């Protein structure tokens, strides 16, 4: 079942300027009601091309979650998928992981 | 590799033009910029370019520019003021200039060693 | 001038898959005003005109008369999207305090932040 | 608004007895539209029964003794309710929604577009 924290690989494209594009690994961040009843899911991008946090937004994620390269939460890259787009389900955050993520969400929609 | 370039002494309200040789690293796909950094003080950021962004206390004086042939980074300092002392490093980052603003947090991909300006 | 959290602009949300909501339509900026000054990408909320009573927790109404709005509608909270600022057409209005209220609480709800 | 829903075939049932309930919608696109069933005991919230449309959804505790249906010609939505138990005894309202199917969940807020009056089902 979706649940939130899951890693799956999900193609982002078409998107425009400086959206993140892209067939690439994505985290679940809506709740896990909204999960189960919706056919929409709500994710974060993460990118491989930058391996350091460069703004609060970002989280950085270490061959423990099964990904080409180390990478980063993007927090600042949000967008609603439909169920279908994901694909293999890589992994799904450890809860300090998803700590950090809940902390930087806060930051990124000035929810402090 | 960064080698920056053209530091030196000034007094206030004259020019300075800094240099920051981009030797290997694709110029295209790597932002550059500067920072600068007074004694006991935090490298701050001051200006950048992918789009350019400027510091607030250097904008309007400052003019940063690119010349793809050269693989250098150009960055003009009109109106020299004392405070403008301080260490420049100049800066380049896979991501964007984001990192070189109050906001990013100074995780920067590749650096120079410093150069020296003086303006008194 | 400079977009802010709680503006509200009209915006091409298209292309779009399945459930995922499409279409011209107005937006909501819930990004933080500091990433609003510096990114180049905003995070929106759609609102849409099909539904004018909240159906889920996430949901918040707005009336049509005070925002300048064709119909009475509600923001999706559970439809969230970073768009280039290049997306952002019409500048429409702004929600009151009491309105942002709403819609970070709705945002808690949603994302799972209690 | 543009749209009639009138609920049919409530009654008196022993338990583990059956009964199926009619919906006749009246008017409004059926097509387009979610319809289900809500059901109230006395004293307590509207719960959410089952729904259909764009699919199905059900409440736990009357998963696989009930099941919904539609007949398109006749405008209606069947709910069949089998393996009846005390605990069912409750009014059973129909009721119809331009969103989906969410609003019949326990994440749902309870407002629905169209409704029905209610049908009195005791065991």
């Amino acid at each position: 079942p979706i649940r939130r924290g899951d890693v799956y690989l999900a193609d982002l494209s078409p998107v425009q300027g400086s959206e993140q594009g892209g067939v690439r690994p994505v985290v679940i961040i809506q709740n896990d009601t909204g999960n189960k009843y919706s056919p929409t899911v709500i994710v974060a991008a993460i990118t491989g091309r930058i391996n350091k946090a460069k703004i609060p937004t970002h989280v950085e994620i270490e061959k423990k979650y099964k990904l080409d390269k180390d990478s980063v939460i993007l927090l600042e890259q949000i967008r609603t998928l439909d169920k279908k787009r994901l694909k293999e389900k890589l992994t799904y955050l450890s809860d300090d992981k998803m700590k950090e993520v809940d902390n930087a969400l806060m930051i990124s929609l000035g929810l402090n | 590799q960064l080698q920056e370039s053209g530091g030196g002494l000034v007094q206030p309200g004259g020019s300075l033009r800094l240099s920051c040789a981009a030797s290997g690293f694709t110029f295209d796909d790597y932002a550059i910029g500067w920072f600068r950094q007074a004694p006991g003080k935090e490298r701050e950021g001051v200006s950048c370019i992918s789009s350019t962004y400027y510091a607030d206390s250097v904008k309007g004086r400052f003019t940063i520019s690119s010349d793809n042939a050269k693989n250098t980074v150009y960055l003009q300092m009109n109106s020299l003021k004392s405070e403008d002392t301080a260490v420049y490093y100049c800066a380049a980052d896979v991501w964007g200039c984001i990192s070189y603003t109050d906001y990013g947090l100074g995780n920067l991909d590749y650096w120079g060693q410093g150069t020296q300006v003086t303006v008194s």
